[PDB]
């Protein structure tokens, strides 16, 4: 009854930031040597939790959040952080005690002439909460002028796209992030390591 | 993916056509449609642009009061409603689209767009 890591880690697409997705995991038998042990990786931190000690610990659901941002903006994936994808597209909380996972995507998230799929958001009133997720597309009032949905001078849509080319510096090449959290509730702890 | 464009063609001074520009094919998003001209021996020109989300236009200085973008997202077409023609807008229109997203809406004026129609003639006449 294996956990499907498989179908997050390995999906053919992934969400923009701004978009992100999460896959509740519950009631299966979680492998997670299959990640730790795996070479295809260039960012794995876990926050006070081994993916060794996961394996004889039962968690009430885990989730997976997965979502493309650029390379240099990795380090916004962490507790404690600031900037763009920290503010305004997904925040980890300060205390957080599950795993960031990385890997580069060039090969399947870049193409010649620029891929634009994947946005982020630029703009926003306020930070995100932790875990908060916000897909609104209105005009962005970045003056004393409401805007009242129409775009012109200090009012933007507040989406951009990420401009992905191969060629792109590995700091501006497209990385796939999948965050682990750990969830233990009042009811059955059901997701377990072999 | 195609731009298929329809409309236009023959039209005394003062009168009104619309181009519509109809997308077909898989598209995973579309950020913005646009519409250029090309008047004969002239270089092609902006004339309006329009973002899928939410329908903001933008307008050539030429073309303000005049000319109408409008999007009909179910349909996957752009429109043009040329209103009060000029002789000055004779010339093929071309219809463009592109999946880049900028948070600033005049940047569709000068972006270089992706994908390209046939082209329409149209001509004003006395
Ligand atoms: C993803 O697929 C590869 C085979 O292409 C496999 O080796 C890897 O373990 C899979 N990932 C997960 C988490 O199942």
């Amino acid at each position: 009854n294996l956990c499907p890591f498989g179908e997050v880690f390995n999906a053919t697409r992934f969400a923009s930031v701004y978009a992100w997705n999460r896959k509740r995991i519950s009631n299966c038998v979680a492998d997670y040597s299959v990640l730790y042990n795996s070479a295809s990786f260039s960012t794995f931190k876990c926050y006070g939790v081994s993916p060794t000690k996961l394996n004889d610990l039962c968690f009430t659901n885990v989730y997976a959040d997965s979502f493309v941002i650029r390379g240099d903006e990795v380090r916004q994936i962490a507790p404690g952080q600031t900037g763009k994808i920290a503010d305004y597209n997904y925040k980890l909380p300060d205390d957080f005690t599950g795993c960031v996972i990385a890997w580069n995507s060039n090969n399947l998230d870049s193409k010649v002439g620029g891929n634009y799929n994947y946005l982020y958001r630029l703009f926003r009133k306020s930070n995100l909460k932790p875990f908060e997720r916000d897909i609104s597309t209105e005009i962005y009032q970045a003056g004393s002028t409401p805007c009242n949905g129409v775009e012109g001078f200090n009012c933007y849509f507040p989406l951009q796209s990420y401009g992905f080319q191969p060629t792109n510096g590995v700091g501006y090449q497209p990385y796939r992030v999948v965050v682990l959290s750990f969830e233990l509730l009042h009811a059955p702890a059901t997701v377990c390591g072999p | 993916v195609q731009l298929v464009e329809s409309g236009g063609g023959l039209m005394q001074a003062g009168g009104s056509l619309r181009l519509s520009c109809a997308v077909s094919g898989r598209t995973f998003s579309t950020a913005a449609m646009g519409w250029f001209r090309q008047a004969p021996g002239k270089e092609r020109e902006f004339v309006a642009a329009i973002r899928w989300s939410g329908g903001s236009a933008y307008y050539a200085d030429s073309v303000k009061g005049r000319f109408t973008i409008s999007r009909d997202k179910a349909k996957n077409t752009v429109y043009l409603q040329m209103n009060s023609l000029k002789y000055e807008d004779t010339a093929v229109y071309y219809c463009a689209r592109t999946e880049y997203v900028s948070y600033l809406l005049s940047d569709y004026a000068t972006w270089p767009y992706d994908y390209w129609g046939q082209g329409t003639q149209v001509t004003v006449s006395s």
